[PDB]
């Protein structure tokens, strides 16, 4: 049987938000000039120039 | 700065070689060989001034 008191509820949530997906479009990435690009040891990757 | 141009000018001025056929590695080995030489007295003095 339908009971109003047992069926009436109060649902709570957030008012508004935006859900993003890319997560890297917010990162602006540039690269150093390739000639002076250093390896893990902090010396130029190609040092025969 | 890349010194392949310097070595190419050197070989071209030697007048008897085919620089277009001399590969790059030989030119850079020539640069390594030249780097160990002392500088002429007059050119070194001009550079010091």
């Amino acid at each position: 049987q339908f009971d109003f008191r047992n069926s009436m509820h109060m649902l709570t949530s957030n008012l508004t938000f935006t859900v993003y997906s890319d997560l890297l479009a917010f990162v602006s990435a540039d690269t150093v000039e390739p000639i002076n690009a250093v390896a893990f040891d902090n010396m130029r990757i190609m040092n025969e120039l | 700065k890349k010194m392949k141009a310097i070595v190419e000018d050197f070989l071209k001025r030697l007048h008897i070689f085919d620089v277009a056929v001399a590969p790059d590695d030989q030119m850079y080995r020539l640069r390594d060989r030249l780097r160990l030489l002392p500088v002429e007295v007059r050119r070194l003095d001009i550079f010091n001034l």
